[PDB]
RNA sequence: UAAUUGGAAUGAGUACAAUGUAAAUACCUUAACGAGGAACAAUUGGAGGGCAAGUCUGGUGCCAGCAGCCGCGGUAAUUCCAG
């Protein structure tokens, strides 16, 4: 689990740009903050701030034209529901 | 009572904005608008960018 | 409507209160029995300043200029510069920027210009060892004040640079009931356009009456001259007691001016200094105004501060019935159970505040 | 696992008596927070520094 | 009635699925027809 | 002067946001 | 972890918490009457009939529970219990499936913040066959499921036997909403809210008959106040839903008059409720004192305490002298400062040791960590209220939770007293300081995905923020990549948009819901609520920027230069451009470079290839648009009928009863 | 002669050495100024002591049109024979061979300084 | 390639009934209904393609790159990558 700490790349112009797509995010078990990608830029809209967001390994087999060193976490879950059920619009966001 | 002349001058500002709200759009409020159909000057009297 | 106030009295506390709470005031018969009535000069360029920073607010000044009316809007903050007018130094305008500063969309970075010194205002060493470090305990990080050139009377010409960096939603809930330990004693002694032989006979001074009380001192000598040392001559002395521990300070200042034999001005800072001491615990007489609004607008939560029953005097009852007039808080003085002193414990249960011009 | 920690140690008294018992013995064979001890450590040391 | 029943979006809730054939539907037909279109080209290879 | 000003904004915000990615992970 | 969580903060008290508020919603005919009904004959053993209001019933040695059927169809009454409701039975019928109403408020509490839902569903005795009633039992509870979370247990309620339900399964209601925790929601927990249990207006008939009954009345209203201690000074602010924003005049701690067992016992041991289970009224059957004393001028308080300006900044000091030989020697500030002998020495150092550096030294998880300083906090609160005779108690901490509470208003609007029925609810809500202001919000939202048309810019929106509801012209913006706010005229179908609007404010992230229409005559079969979104953030001026495009010809054409007519009408106005850029609609860039001044508005311009004629030029102006200021609060329970408050009418709703493109 | 590159442990050296904004910094052996500039931020003056006049007079060409260009004075010469100003910090990457005469000079200085940031070979 | 349409087939479901069973429920059996968008509305993933009187970035021009649910109007209206 963690606790959405800020938004990164929120004033980035560049739209889609990996850095745009990366929320910061502080781990409630150790207290130690990291960094978390999100699928899909347009999910940025669905964390906010003091969310829980349920963070799974980013585990990437491979790495693309213009990716990033460094993030290696990834949103799964936004406050209970899932970021393909907001995303597919089949649930929203209980807040 | 009051409540009365509170709701008489919303209907006032209502039927107002009605009435402004279905008529024909400003000039200003469109795009490819012409010196034509605007009226002269109204580029120097507005501070566009 | 409008919490109205009598008199001219403690005029920029009432400002700011109203900037804070949100709360339209209005301020009447200001001076109105004397000579001419009215504002002073400062008085007007500090609502200016007021006016300056926060976006939305409207001021209005009455047709002879004896009742003020204000209606506080958001706090907004940028980036400005300010002319402090000749008859008060830059810490007029720079302490209530201490209070209004942690609390607004953007950050301060505020440049005064003027006069630097005075005896009756704060100092530039009082601001940075006397008022930062309470800011720091409430919960403010990053703050500063830088100093470029350094005024004095009459003339002056200097100027400082307020920077505050840290935006809190809301101070700390502070509890303290204890009395710190003074482990040190630093302090500053500066002068401007003279020869330095000054400074070291004002050291001279002090260290010869702190000679006999058991902890360190020292005294960083400051001597400006030439081009950004101001216009005029001048020196002064601020001395600090610094607790390390909980990191609490007590400190005692004032400036001088032809004529001062500068021996005598050191004794007599040293002696103020340990005057303030043996009046205190956990802030000095004069840095409290600014702890008890910091717990004031807390968040909603006892916050208790024990203070020495010297520093219950009469500017301390005006503060208090200033907030039950704003804000509606009382203030509950328990008193302690350490029988060999008649100290009191003072907690206030702060108010529900935020800050709520940030963005998200 | 004899020696292990039990969820709530209060109400197995009646246990850990009994295992106090039997560590007496099986190694009465060699009898014949570290924040306390980092505490307890500094204090020595700042002792000994004053003194000296 | 005076009730104000339910959608039917609202009510099997697939909101935003791409849409797919009349083919994915049922795999029989799906292989029956790819291998009849796979067997075309055989056709024209196997000239 | 917006254009410049607008400029080192911008590569400030960037480069410190990078930064900050850097400073993370290999700890 | 699957334990750990946002640290958050309780504020319910710990002596004696008010009753849980227990809705009861769900649509017309569904049966959410017999349900209230069979539930207190349960819980008290002693049947009611009428019931109408708030009813308070003890259940238990300590919960109370106020129930509140809320009102069928008005949407104004579900935004209001949603915002206060604490669990919800949620009753659905069973043979008909879910209707309307159910979806529509259980997003209007998903938005808000989401109480306990619990469903039952009713009508299940109109089944003919086991196989129709359980495969459709199943199908109910999987849509559920997906609304609430999962494993989230409904309960199936067979006959009306008597008046009432089964007592199996309301037993089974009665034990499970019985052992039931509640979750520290955001809203709640700052604001003080308050659920009327009683109401009388307080006037004379004097100033009816001798002023002609016009006049606003004063009014004094009685309940639970539930949420954070309303202070215990007279002027501070309340909105009462669905009315307005008064500033209350007086209030007072009443006995309470349903007291749990446990309270009656506590109280019996001072002075050493077995048929009154039920409450339902609105049916029938020293210095810091001398501080404080403002006719004191300070002086004399501090002379009378041992037996001047603050606009100076250094204290009053002594005179120089009477210092100098007060300080001469300084043992009297000594304590400020830092084979038995021996151990004198080491109580000297150990004292020394925890002075000096003995704080570097002083849970398992970082979420017990935050959970324990905040519990530290919140016990440091009760032991220093304790200690505070009850007087003071409510001087400073002032009606905290769980009081019962009579407030009294004054000018109070006439229509609410004479068109009052208790069926609904009347609300009182605390205001902070912000939300008292008035200004523009910025705030971002989507079309709510099962609204079937997107929204328009400046077609009125009733959106509900805070304690109010409001009807405003939003104005939708996008950003053109974070440079600027072009004015959009839709919503975007499936993403967020900006919107600006003008309303009272409320703080940075804040979730709200905005519905079209809410009178009950015009609905038809669609779904209701329109717009979700929160707000980012909170000022007095935005600047928004439509495009706006310049249109013009060529005339005469050299090579990579040409002539331009038609764009505009005079010579000062190329002058105020000469340096903008036109491009053509084909696709080359280009600028105008400068004027002709025999022909009016004819003038010159360069470009990066010779144009078509055919090709036509446009200049990327920027319009500046600005909000209108339209505030409409709904006010809906003044009116004879509160099922219809209508506002401004959709664009397409006026051209339609104006018959006209 | 070698070169401190790295941008990083330059920074790290400067703010550990607690500069007030009433300092005078000796600053021996300065080198190129990849150094310096930091400590013409946060001291009142500078006193920078040199040998080689070529690294001086590109020193001094670095500082110019800057505002800091009135707060750095250069002493020239070898380093154990100049006469130290009062100074009041010391900040030092000198080359290795003076690293033990150096310590002795500071530690018997009239008025020595106050704290002093050194680079060393780690035997030493 | 199909995009209209021609009749034949059947059970998911509903159901007299009988069977089942301690009693029911369901299966197995079966009168009567029950298929054209057979709307009696299969899913989960990843790869590509185009989308301009749009935005944004860079440059040795008309370009490139990012991207494109954001354009000039219009939302009982647009009937659009029939979709
Ligand atoms: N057969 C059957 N009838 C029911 C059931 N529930 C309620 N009813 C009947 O339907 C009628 C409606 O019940 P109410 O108590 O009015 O419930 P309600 O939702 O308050 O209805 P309104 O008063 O119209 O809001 C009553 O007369 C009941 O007898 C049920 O489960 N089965
Ligand atoms: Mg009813």
């Amino acid at each position: 689990k963690g606790i959405v700490l800020e938004k990164l790349g929120i004033e980035s112009k560049q739209p889609n740009s990996a850095i745009r797509k990366c929320v910061r995010v502080q781990l409630i078990k150790n207290g130690k903050k990291v960094t978390a990608f999100v699928p899909n830029d347009g999910c940025l809209n669905f964390v906010d701030e003091n969310d829980e967001v349920l963070l799974a390994g980013f585990g990437r087999k491979g790495k693309a034209k213009g990716d990033i060193p460094g993030v290696r976490f990834k949103v799964v879950k936004v406050s209970g529901v899932s970021l393909l059920a907001l995303w597919k619009e089949k649930k929203e966001k209980p807040r | 009572s009051s409540f009365e002349k509170q709701q008489i001058e919303i209907r006032k500002q209502i039927e107002q904005l009605e009435n402004e709200a279905v008529a024909e759009k400003k000039w200003s409020l469109k795009g490819e608008v012409k010196a034509k159909d605007r009226p002269e000057d109204a580029l120097l009297t507005e501070e566009l960018e | 409507k409008y919490t109205t106030f009598q008199g001219s009295q403690n005029f920029r506390l009432r400002i700011v209160l109203a900037t804070l709470s949100g709360k339209p005031i209005k301020i009447e018969k200001i001076r109105s029995g004397d000579l001419n009535p009215g504002l002073k000069d400062y008085e007007v360029s500090f609502l200016r300043l007021i006016e300056s920073v926060t976006n939305g607010s409207v001021i209005e000044i009455s047709y002879t200029g004896t009742t003020v009316i204000y209606r506080p809007g958001i706090i907004v903050g940028g980036a400005s510069t300010h002319i402090c007018p000749s008859s008060k130094p830059v810490g007029y305008f720079v302490e209530p920027m201490l209070y209004l500063a942690p609390f607004s969309k953007k950050k301060f970075s505020i440049l005064f210009k003027g006069i630097t010194a005075s005896h009756n205002d704060a100092g530039i060493e009082a601001i940075k060892w006397g008022l930062m470090p309470v800011m720091e305990k409430f919960g403010v990080r990053e703050c500063a004040l830088h100093t470029l050139k350094r005024g004095s009377p009459p003339l002056g010409g200097g100027e400082v640079h307020l920077v505050v960096d840290s935006l809190i939603a809301q101070p700390i809930t502070m509890h303290e009931i204890d009395r710190p330990i003074i482990s040190s004693i630093t302090g500053v002694a500066y002068s401007t356009r003279v020869s330095p032989s000054l400074v070291n006979r004002m050291i001279d001074g002090a260290k010869k009456v702190l000679k006999n009380l058991q902890c360190e001192v020292n005294i960083t000598a400051d001597v400006w001259r030439g081009e950004n040392s101001g216009k005029s001559p001048g020196w002064g002395i601020t001395l600090v007691a610094q607790s390390k521990q909980k990191g609490w300070s007590y400190f005692a200042e004032d400036i001088g001016d032809a004529g001062s034999i500068p021996e005598e001005l050191g004794e007599k800072v040293a002696c103020q200094l340990l005057e303030e001491i043996s009046k205190s615990a956990a802030v000095g007489r004069n840095q409290l105004p600014l702890a008890i609004v910091y717990m004031v607008i807390g968040k909603e939560d006892i916050g208790r501060l024990r203070i020495n029953k010297e520093q219950i005097d009469e500017r301390f009852i005006i503060l208090l019935r200033d907030i039950k007039k704003i804000f509606n808080t009382e203030v509950f003085l328990k008193p302690v159970d350490e029988a060999d002193n008649e100290d009191m414990i003072a907690t206030i249960k702060g108010i529900g505040f935020t800050n709520t011009s940030k963005k998200i | 696992g004899t020696y292990r920690k039990r969820f709530n140690e209060k109400a197995r008294s009646g246990h850990m008596a009994k295992l106090k018992e039997l560590k007496r013995i099986r190694n009465k064979q060699f009898t014949r927070s570290k924040v306390s001890r980092l505490k307890k450590k500094r204090l020595d040391k700042f002792i000994e520094h004053q003194l000296k | 009635d005076g009730k104000r029943a339910i959608n039917y979006q609202i009510l099997k809730n697939k909101g935003l699925t791409p849409k797919r054939n009349k083919d994915n539907r049922n795999s029989r037909v799906k292989k029956r027809k790819k291998y009849q279109k796979a067997q075309k080209k055989l056709k024209s290879v196997r000239a | 002067f917006e254009a410049r000003q607008r400029i080192e904004e911008k590569n400030k915000e960037s480069s410190d946001y990078h930064a900050k990615m850097a400073h993370i992970v290999n700890t | 972890e699957r334990k750990l969580h946002v640290p958050m903060v309780d504020r319910t008290p710990e002596d004696d918490p008010p009753p849980f508020i227990v809705a009861v919603v769900g649509p017309p005919g569904t049966g959410k009457t017999t349900l209230i009904r069979s539930l207190v004959r349960r819980m008290t053993k002693s049947t009611l009939n009428d019931i109408q209001g708030p009813i308070t019933v003890v259940s238990g040695k300590h919960r109370r529970l106020t129930f509140l059927e809320c009102p069928a169809d008005d949407l104004n009454a579900m935004i209001d219990i949603a915002k206060i409701a604490d669990l919800v039975l949620l009753l659905i019928d069973g043979n008909f499936g879910f209707e309307m109403e159910t979806m529509e408020f259980l997003n209007i509490a998903q938005h808000h913040g989401m109480p306990r839902v619990l469903g039952v569903a009713t009508h299940l005795d109109l089944f003919k066959s086991q196989s129709t009633l359980r495969a459709s039992k199943k199908r109910l509870k999987h849509r559920f499921w997906t609304e609430v979370y999962q494993g989230a247990k409904l309960f199936y309620l067979s006959g009306v036997i008597n008046g009432r339900y089964p007592d199996r399964e309301i037993l089974n209601l009665s034990r499970f909403i019985s052992v039931m925790k509640f979750r520290p929601l955001k809203w709640r927990n700052e604001h003080p809210y308050m659920l009327a249990d009683r109401f009388t207006d307080l006037t004379h008939p004097e100033l009816i008959e001798t002023q002609g009954l016009q006049i606003d009345r004063k009014v004094a209203i009685y309940g639970y106040l539930h949420g954070t201690p309303l202070p215990s000074a007279p002027g501070t602010r309340v909105h009462i839903a669905g009315v307005g924003d008064f500033s209350v005049a007086q209030i007072e701690k009443l006995p309470d008059p349903c007291p749990t067992p446990f309270y009656q016992q506590k109280l019996d041991d001072f002075e050493r409720d077995k048929d009154k289970l039920i409450y339902a009224p609105m049916s029938d059957v020293n210095i810091g004192k001398l501080i404080y004393m403002d006719n004191i001028s300070p002086e004399e308080c501090i002379r009378r305490w041992r037996g001047v300006d603050l606009e100076k900044f250094v204290p009053y000091f002594d005179t120089f002298e009477k210092l100098a030989k007060k300080w001469k020697s300084v043992d009297a500030i000594k304590e400020r400062f830092l084979r038995e002998m021996n151990a004198a020495k080491k109580e000297k150092l150990r004292a020394q040791f925890e002075i000096e550096e003995g704080e570097n030294f002083k849970y398992d998880t970082w979420y017990e960590l935050q959970k324990a300083k905040i519990s530290k906090q919140l016990e440091i609160n009760n032991i220093e209220y304790q200690e505070m005779t009850p007087e003071q108690r409510q001087r400073i901490e002032g009606f905290k939770a769980g009081s019962y509470v009579r407030i009294v208003f004054e000018k109070v609007p006439m229509e609410f007293v004479k068109n009052f029925n208790p069926k609904f609810p009347i609300v009182m809500g605390g205001l902070l300081p912000t939300e008292i202001k008035f200004g523009i919000v910025k705030a971002r939202l989507r079309r709510h995905r099962w609204h079937k048309k997107i929204l328009k810019t400046n077609d009125p929106l009733v959106l509900s923020l805070g304690w109010r509801r409001f009807q405003t012209l939003p104005i939708y913006t996008t950003t053109d990549s974070r440079t600027r706010t072009r004015m959009l005229k839709y919503t975007p179908e499936h993403t967020y948009c900006n919107a600006a609007f003008y309303g009272p404010l409320c703080s940075p992230n804040t979730p709200f819901c905005g519905v079209q229409i809410v009178a009950n005559s015009d609905t038809g079969n669609g779904f209701r609520i329109a717009a979700t979104g929160i707000v980012e953030e909170i000022d007095v001026n935005i600047e928004i920027v439509k495009k706006l495009k310049l249109v013009g010809f060529p005339y005469k054409i050299f090579k990579n230069t040409a002539f331009i007519k038609d764009m505009f009408s005079s010579a000062m106005e190329v002058a105020r451009f000469e340096g903008a850029q036109i491009k053509t609609v084909s696709g080359i860039r280009g600028e105008i470079k400068r004027a002709l001044s025999k022909p009016e508005g004819h003038y010159r311009a360069a470009f990066e290839d010779k144009i078509l004629m055919s090709d036509i030029v446009i200049l990327r102006s920027w319009y500046p648009v600005r909000v209108k200021k339209f505030y409409n609060p709904v006010t809906s329970l003044l009116l004879k009928e509160k099922t219809e408050w209508k506002g401004l009418r959709l664009t397409g709703q006026i051209r339609a009863a104006m018959n006209l493109e | 002669q070698h070169i401190l590159k790295n941008p990083l442990v330059a920074q790290g050296i400067v703010d550990k050495a607690q500069i007030r904004p009433s300092d005078v910094v000796l600053e021996v052996g300065p080198g190129t100024g990849n150094l310096t500039v930091r400590i013409l931020e946060q001291a009142k003056n500078v006193v920078a002591v040199e040998m080689d006049p070529r690294m001086a007079a590109e020193l001094t060409k670095r500082v110019r049109g800057t505002p800091v260009e009135k707060k750095l004075e250069i002493m020239l010469g070898d380093f154990m024979k100049t006469e130290l100003p009062y100074f009041d910090i010391c900040i030092s990457n000198t080359p290795y061979q003076i690293s033990s005469p150096l310590v002795f000079k500071l530690i018997n200085q009239p008025r020595p300084p106050r704290v002093s940031i050194l680079m060393f070979q780690r035997e030493f």
